[PDB]
């Protein structure tokens, strides 16, 4: 696997808590899991549309 | 939020404490008058008693 | 300073350290420690302390000068049931504190308490123009006596005891020596009991008070005694 | 009184010690060359070993983990010839008088007010006569179990002060409540063992607690 | 109810019946020392930094083990203790829960006062809000099961 | 020159009866208020059905392990919490 250190494949890096704060970064994470589902459905959807 | 539980057990300080020595000297400051009111005031505890009520010199 | 050299010498096991001590000091001369070998292995055993008694300066005069002598007592003893008293004599004071030091080493006596924090019955000893009283009380009480005589009760382990002490008391040597005696006049339960014939329990009885002290306070002796 | 002896850092005077100041307030940032004269008192320097050895090091020579509390006393102050002083002649050796217990005794006392939060020595005299009519075998534990039943030190215990001075300002500010209203004689009373106390300013107390502790929160969620 | 295993066994009370003497011809009970334990003290930490010392007091240091593990029981542990009681109050009395984990009934009824202060938090929704929102869980006091380590090693059996 | 207002305070357990009732007498049977005769209320016990608790540290603190015996207990709570989920969600999808 080439991206040895990117094991989860993740495009930006989590949010400090330092300086974005814990609630902020916790909030980040369950969006980023949507996106993820939601972007499955999107291109199942175009795919079978066109 | 916190609860007391029992007379403690345990217990830690950030230094060594001599209680022996600090109850000697203080053995030697007591006072007889203080002393004889807290005993007078342990028998009369409860208010609704026609003993508590009687007449006496002083505060007890 | 190196803060990580300083955590490592604090958190290290000791036996290196204990068989070097123990070495060097039991192969030193008997001049400069003039303690018994046998003595020496057992300071091992306990934890010690040590009190000056009295330090006393005699004077002996001449043709031309004077010439002065000093003596001294010192206590030592391990904390549970041990105690001894040293005397020496030197040309200054802090020989003499030394002589009597190491002195007292070499007089260590046994001293009987019950339960080891007071004493079995009460006790009233005469040394020479002295007099002493001691009475037990119960555990926890505490120590009601002279200064000099509560760093003696520290060193012998006593917990619970009162003490007091009338007559020619100018001589703190004597002061000590008869409280040394008597502590020693005690009597136990367990002496010569085979010839008894009986069983020889403890018991538990609270003590009481005169009467005069339950007026003032106000309080009533047990009821055993109040029965009417 | 605005005198440093009522400041932290020179509150507490031992006689008997090589640096007279003892540190007990665990909170209180020290500059290098004050760390430095409290440090003396920790290590000392062997003869014939040519080490040196700090004052735990010296319980573990003596087998010392848990002792009567009396004897704690001979550990701390004193030295012995055999483990701690081997090599240097007896001539040499330090040996207390029994005119040093004054010193000791007052200096004990001292202790106390500092504990409760810098109170006056009338009040540590009535709450030693205050033990003296309540049951119990002990005196020694009376006297423990008195300290722990004032209310300032109580609230030290549940963490939400920095010191026992810090907690005796959140009481005049009534910031903590004792069984849902704030006390009365909150400065002269004893907590039971079935009281309850709450913090009223929620708000304050968790801001205090975040700041203590932000450097050292961890920087990954 | 092995003593490796079992602090509170190791911490028992003890029996004591010690003599001095003959039985044949006469004996005496041993008092001369105490077997019963005294106050203690003991040194528990050093700061390096400010030379700060901790010294701890101890009614019974003499005669117990392990004391600190009373009051810092897990999460975990305080959580069942509340579930039990809810679930049949009339086996799980503050008696046999103090058995249980070992504790005083004391302890055992001040946990349930906090945990019941907290639940009503969560309910009116002061506590567990946003994303940590899934860790209030709503339980039914009928679904709940307790397993057993019965079998021996790695394994919990319903009965 | 404080702008704070004044505090007068009051048992927990009397702000708790009068905000809510049903909880109010759901702790009085956990708390055993009816073991002691002096203290036991006129009203007879009610049953207790539900109970709120927090996992928080159960799930993400105390259970790091690998072993079957702690990824049992994770996978328990959470298909629980799907159940209640999923219950809450069944009274309002129908029309
Ligand atoms: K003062
Ligand atoms: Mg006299």
């Amino acid at each position: 696997h080439r991206f040895r250190n990117n094991k989860f494949l993740r495009l930006e890096p989590d949010l400090d808590p330092k300086v974005y704060g814990q609630t902020e970064t916790l909030q980040k994470q369950v969006d980023d899991n949507f996106s993820l589902l939601l972007a499955k459905h999107r291109l199942d959807m175009k795919a079978a549309a066109a | 939020t916190s609860v007391k539980l029992f007379p403690p057990v345990d217990a830690s300080y950030p230094t060594y404490v001599d209680f022996e020595h600090a109850t000697r000297l203080l053995d030697h400051f007591t006072s007889r008058k203080r002393l004889n009111y807290q005993r007078k005031m342990i028998k009369k505890r409860d208010k609704f008693q026609i003993k508590s009520w009687d007449h006496h010199a002083g505060e007890a | 300073i190196n803060m990580d050299q300083y955590l490592r010498m604090d958190n290290q096991d000791t036996l290196e350290l204990l068989v070097q001590a123990k070495d060097n000091f039991l192969k030193k001369d008997e001049r400069t420690i003039p303690i018994p070998q046998s003595v020496r292995e057992v300071m091992y055993r306990h934890r010690w302390d040590k009190v000056i008694v009295d330090v006393r300066r005699l004077v002996y005069r001449t043709k031309n000068n004077k010439r002065e002598q000093y003596t001294a007592m010192v206590a030592s003893g391990n904390q549970k049931g041990l105690l001894g008293l040293g005397m020496g004599s030197a040309e200054t004071a802090q020989l003499a504190v030394a002589r009597a030091y190491l002195d007292s080493f070499s007089n260590l006596a046994a001293v009987p308490l019950y339960r080891g924090h007071t004493v079995y019955h009460h006790v009233e000893h005469h040394f020479q123009r002295v007099k002493v009283t001691l009475s037990p009380r119960t555990s926890g009480w505490g120590l009601r006596c002279s200064n000099l005589f509560y760093e003696l009760c520290s060193l012998a382990g006593i917990r619970d005891l009162t003490v007091d002490v009338s007559g020619a008391t100018r001589n703190k040597f004597f002061v000590a020596k008869a409280f040394f005696d008597a502590l020693q006049k005690q009597t136990a339960p367990h002496d010569g009991v085979e010839g008894t014939g009986v069983y020889v329990k403890e018991v538990v009885r609270r003590p009481v008070v005169n009467l005069g002290t339950y007026r003032n306070n106000g309080t009533l002796p047990p009821k055993e005694y109040l029965a009417t | 009184v605005y005198r440093n002896s009522h400041t932290k850092r020179f509150s507490c005077r031992n006689s008997r010690l090589k640096y007279p100041f003892e540190q007990i307030w665990p909170t209180l940032q020290l500059s290098e060359d004050d760390a430095a004269m409290f440090r003396r008192n920790s290590r000392q320097f062997v003869v014939d070993l040519s080490q040196n050895i700090t004052l735990k090091n010296k319980f573990a020579l003596n087998k010392a983990t848990k002792i009567p509390h009396q004897d704690a006393r001979a550990l701390i102050y004193e030295s012995n010839l055999h483990l701690d002083a081997v090599g240097e002649h007896p001539r040499y050796l330090k040996i207390r008088r029994v005119t040093s217990q004054y010193g000791s005794k007052l200096m004990n006392v001292r202790k106390l007010r500092l504990l409760l939060g810098f109170k006056r020595r009338n009040f540590v005299q009535k709450l030693y006569e205050h033990t003296l009519l309540q049951q119990g075998s002990n005196k020694s534990w009376k006297v423990l179990c008195a300290l722990e039943a004032k209310m300032n030190l109580a609230v030290t215990r549940m963490g939400v002060a920095e010191d026992v001075l810090e907690a005796t300002h959140d009481l005049r500010q009534n910031n903590v409540t004792l069984n849902g209203s704030p006390a009365q004689m909150k400065h002269a009373r004893y907590l039971e063992p079935a009281d309850v106390l709450a913090v009223s300013a929620v708000s304050l107390i968790k801001q205090r607690i975040c700041k203590g502790l932000f450097e050292v929160a961890p920087n990954t969620l | 109810n092995n003593p490796e295993d079992n602090i509170a066994i190791r911490n028992a009370p003890q029996k004591v019946f010690q003599l001095i003497g003959d039985p044949r011809s006469g004996v005496a009970d041993d008092v001369t020392h105490n077997p019963f334990g005294e106050i203690t003290v003991e040194m528990v930490w050093h700061q390096l930094k400010n030379e700060v010392y901790w010294y701890r007091y101890e009614f019974a240091g003499q005669t117990t083990e392990q004391s600190h593990r009373d009051s810092r029981l897990s999460d975990y542990t305080k959580n069942l203790i509340y579930l039990l009681r809810a679930k049949n109050p009339r086996k799980w009395t503050i008696e046999a829960l103090a058995e249980k984990f070992h504790i005083r009934k004391q302890r055992v009824l001040a946990i349930l006062a906090l945990k019941e202060m907290e639940a009503h938090k969560i309910e009116s929704g002061k506590q567990l809000q946003g994303p940590l929102s899934p860790y209030g869980l709503k339980v039914r006091v009928e679904d709940l099961k307790l397993l057993s380590l019965d079998p021996t090693g790695c394994g919990w059996v319903e009965p | 020159t404080t702008r704070r207002r004044k505090l007068l305070g009051s048992r927990y357990g009397a702000r708790l009866a009068k905000k809510n009732r049903q909880q109010f007498e759901r702790a009085r049977v956990i708390l055993d208020c009816y073991s002691d005769e002096e203290l036991r209320p006129d009203s007879p016990p009610v049953a207790v059905k539900e109970v709120t608790i927090n996992t928080l540290q159960t799930m993400r603190f105390l259970f790091p392990q690998t072993s079957k015996e702690h990824l049992d207990i994770k996978q328990n709570i959470a298909s629980y919490k799907i159940f209640s989920l999923n219950r809450e969600l069944l009274s309002l999808l129908p029309k």
